[PDB]
């Protein structure tokens, strides 16, 4: 098993993308190995389909609908699987990118349920996966509603972790820098604000994380200043990118 | 009120001036029948 | 080609469309690629010797993979004359499918000349996309066929791809004018036809690209516009259009016009109601202007422009500055008796903030128009009395209007009143 596995990798990755040729034979033939192969094994046949995936890129797509009904067979609360399969899962989007949003709709069930019940040593299977969402992008638009109060209620949970909680906001974050975050003004604001209480660590990553998102609502977030303003008070938050971007939008300067 | 004329403003609204487009450069690099080396296109690719 | 092109108009624009399916990426080095006379190898041709041929005031539009990089080297090529020229930025306008890291996509079902078709046909690939998305569940039985086979044509506004043609005309000037800086916008979408055609179908690339990880770049950079709310509007008025098209086709239904317009000037109206405070403008002002364009809403569209423009000279200066003068000149030379109490009004308003549009009246022969208004016994006194003042406008101190009114018969008609 391992040697076959291993030299059909290094094969693929010595010719580059003529390596596509070879496509319609490996693939077939790969995904059934996946399918009936045991124990430790299945493992390590994930973790190469990744390289193959990698190397593959956009051509990978007639094939990706097996690949993802694999993966939502093989998927289970096993801590090692799951690692895996998140490593597949960051390939793929780098793969597809826009062509990613066809097959998201099928994994969303298993990451709506590792959120609610994850029992990772410090979340960790959590935290690689907020990195995976990360790179979803522009994929996301059709479904951060579905995404996003669960991360929302991964920073705002108190008996949560810090490390856990620095990643759900550097998520957060990010995902500002390219989605649309206006329908989900109130859902985070009010998060955050509590969040700046109930924990002073998290504050500096919080106004970070608040400051991307007033950079992206705009005059749109005008409303809050009030609200927000009296928690920053309470507790002596002076931010110099929020300070600024406030002073802007009070102005009515755009920048 | 005071038997006084109402200062007019700035009128800008007036455009400066008026472009036209006087001729158009069509060029087209199609390489129609021949693919790129830097791109290895896929089979299907995007043929219209 | 491009030093011909530039004799021709020295002082004009002259468009530099540049499509690099065929050729390799562009260089760091500010290069792009060619062919030799015997189609044998890739000749690179310098940006700096490129924009060298062509003239200051020039537009380039570049449809390739890596189109960043090109408008980086050309931004550097206009540095590095300004630094020569001590011991063409602002006039050089650049669009560019791609960011330079980017990647054009290579998705079967869209076509190849994706940012092209987009800025050249934006109905026909708008409509594709919509047929593309996850929104169309909601409406079944509407597959890409009978999107060639819809009818109609571009012109006729009355038609079901006239209509559609019509809708996306408002909508992305409403998103411009929402969203841009009024300088800023005047500049590209009020200068030039062409330009602002192109700036309008841009706003469409944007949106579309960035749906498969590309990003359109413009040398005026524009705030990001895909996440407006017009868009979803955009979506419902497409919805409702091609809807009817399975009976269209079919059953030969007669193609009910869209609610859109009326629509949009009923959300103008519940404005107007406590719109007496300076609160930020109403967006729906583009849309009204490209109301008065049709008969079928005119009349309405001009009643409110009036009760618009009566709030205060603050909206007098905002509905010139959108560009609602060459329209309502051009309604002037419309005969439809039921116009004359709105146009006289409209004008009254106008020539009370702007006198200087006394010049433009008396070329076009509006005079005559309202002297007709002015000798009219049913047509209200009140009425009357603006145009009695329009008149008094146009002939203020101005002796080509004294010259031109005097010849019209203005002093025998004012008497009789």
């Amino acid at each position: 098993h391992t040697m076959v596995v291993q030299a059909i990798t290094f094969i693929f990755k010595s010719l580059g993308l003529k390596c596509v040729q070879f496509l319609p034979q490996v693939m077939p033939t790969f995904l059934n190995v996946i399918r009936v192969c045991d124990g430790a094994i299945r493992e390590f046949l994930f973790q190469q389909l990744g390289m193959l995936v990698s190397f593959v890129k956009s051509h990978i797509r007639p094939y990706m609908d097996e690949i993802v009904t694999l993966m939502r067979e093989f998927w289970v609360m096993n801590t090692s699987i799951q690692s895996t399969i998140i490593l597949l899962i960051e390939q793929i989007v780098v793969a597809l990118g826009g062509e990613f949003k066809l097959y998201l709709p099928q994994l969303i069930p298993h990451m709506l349920r590792v959120f609610m019940h994850d029992n990772s040593p410090g979340r960790i299977v959590s935290i690689k996966l907020l990195a995976a969402i990360q790179l979803f992008g522009a994929n996301l638009d059709d479904y951060l509603h579905l995404l996003l109060p669960p991360i929302v209620k991964l920073f705002d949970a108190p008996e949560a972790p810090l490390p856990s909680r620095k990643a759900a906001l550097e998520t957060v974050d990010r995902l500002t820098e390219s989605l649309d975050f206006t329908d989900y003004a109130s859902r985070i604001i009010h998060p955050i604000v509590r969040t700046l209480d109930q924990s002073p660590e998290l504050r500096s990553t919080a106004m970070d994380t608040l400051s991307s998102l007033v950079f992206q609502l705009g005059k749109k977030y005008q409303i809050f200043i009030p609200m927000v303003n009296k928690v920053l008070v309470r507790h002596r938050i002076n931010h110099q990118r929020y300070d600024v971007l406030i002073c802007r939008i009070v102005k009515g300067y755009t920048l | 009120e005071k038997i006084e004329g109402s200062k007019s403003l700035a009128q800008s609204w007036r455009m400066k001036d008026r472009m036209k487009t006087v001729s158009v450069a069509l060029v087209l690099c199609l390489n129609v029948g021949v693919d790129p080396p830097d791109v290895v296109k896929t089979t299907p690719c995007a043929r219209l | 080609l491009c030093t011909s092109l530039r004799r021709n108009a020295k002082e004009e624009r002259v468009l530099f469309h540049y499509n690099g399916h065929g050729v390799p990426r562009p260089t760091v080095n500010g290069e792009v690629w060619v062919f030799n006379k015997n189609y044998t190898q890739y000749i690179p041709l310098s940006i700096y010797d490129l924009q060298t041929w062509m003239g200051s005031p020039s537009i380039f539009v570049y449809d390739c993979s890596n189109a960043g990089l090109i408008v980086k080297s050309f931004k550097q090529f206009a540095l590095q004359r300004e630094q020569e020229l001590e011991v063409s930025m602002k006039n050089c306008i650049q669009l560019a499918a791609c960011e330079a890291t980017e990647l054009l996509p290579m998705i079967p079902d869209l076509p190849a000349d994706l940012f092209t078709s987009c800025l050249t046909t934006p109905i026909k690939i708008a409509l594709r996309w919509f047929c593309m998305q996850k929104c169309v569940s909601l409406v079944p039985g509407v597959t890409l066929d009978l999107i060639e086979k819809i009818p109609g044509r571009l012109n006729d506004r009355r038609t079901p791809l006239g209509e559609l043609n019509w809708i996306f005309t408002a909508i992305t000037d409403t998103i411009a004018w929402n969203v841009l800086p009024r300088d800023l916008f005047q500049k590209l979408f009020r200068q030039d036809l062409l330009v602002a055609s192109l700036f309008r179908n841009f706003l469409l690339a944007e949106r579309i690209m960035r749906s498969y990880n590309c990003t359109p770049v413009s040398s005026p950079r524009l705030p990001p516009t895909y996440m407006h709310a017009m868009w979803q509007a955009w979506d419902l008025a497409v919805d409702i259009c091609l809807s009817q098209l399975p009976t269209i086709i079919e059953e030969g239904t007669a193609f009910r016009h869209s609610p859109f317009f009326a629509e949009q000037l009923t959300a103008f109206q519940v404005w107007l109601t406590m719109g007496v405070e300076n609160r930020n403008p109403p967006e729906q002002l583009p849309i009204v202007l490209q109301v008065l364009l049709s008969q079928v809403h005119r009349l309405r569209a001009l009643d409110l422009l009036g009760r618009f423009l009566d709030l205060g000279p603050w909206a007098v200066s905002l509905a010139l500055s959108v560009g609602i003068f060459p329209y309502v000149l051009k309604l002037l030379q419309s005969s439809a008796r039921e116009l004359r109490p709105l146009l006289v009004f409209i004008w009254a308003k106008i020539l009370a903030v702007d006198s200087s549009c006394q010049a433009d009246l008396v070329k076009d022969n509006g005079h005559k128009y309202f002297l007709s208004v002015l000798a009219d016994p049913y047509m209200p006194a009140e009425h009357r009395t603006m145009t009695a003042f329009i008149l008094a406008v146009i002939v203020n101190s101005y002796h080509t209007g004294q010259e031109a009114c005097l010849q019209g018969n203005l002093i025998a008609i004012c008497l009789e009143q």
